[PDB]
């Protein structure tokens, strides 16, 4: 408990700000990258 | 003479935001403002 | 693709411009940028 305490309690005050946006950057394109995925699917299989 | 003393105050950058103020060079307020010049006076004396 | 592209460059400017502004404190002696004053709190935080 203090060893995750101290942790959390650093993140939360504004600590972490940049690798947390890098991370959210990162998950972001990956979720991108999944779109183009299904929209290449959805043109490979058409409904017509 | 508080008032009429020339203070020069640095160039700032205000917290949360990317605005650097210009600095502020021998502002005396009383002269500047031409307070000074108006009332003839460096101070307030009244005699009622 | 368009999308991804502004997404990920408004990250990244995002992360300078937090990075950017200055602080001063009358407590704290002299003035620290964000990543100096996020330092200290780890430290302080940390310790305690």
């Amino acid at each position: 408990l203090s060893k995750e305490a101290q942790e959390v309690f650093k993140a939360i005050q504004s600590l972490k700000t940049t690798e947390v946006l890098r991370n959210l950057q990162d998950l972001l394109q990956f979720i991108f990258q999944l779109i183009e995925d299904n929209i290449k699917q959805l043109k490979e299989m058409k409904f017509t | 003479d508080f008032l009429n003393i020339p203070l020069t105050i640095p160039e700032m950058r205000l917290p949360y935001t990317i605005i650097t103020t210009p600095p502020l060079k021998d502002f005396s307020l009383w002269e500047k403002t031409g307070l000074k010049e108006f009332l003839k006076t460096t101070k307030q004396s009244f005699d009622l | 693709q368009e999308f991804h592209m502004k997404v990920k460059h408004l990250i990244d400017s995002l992360i300078d411009f937090l990075n950017f502004p200055r602080f001063q404190f009358p407590g704290k002696p002299g003035i620290y940028t964000r990543e100096e004053l996020c330092t200290m709190f780890i430290r302080e935080v940390g310790t305690v």
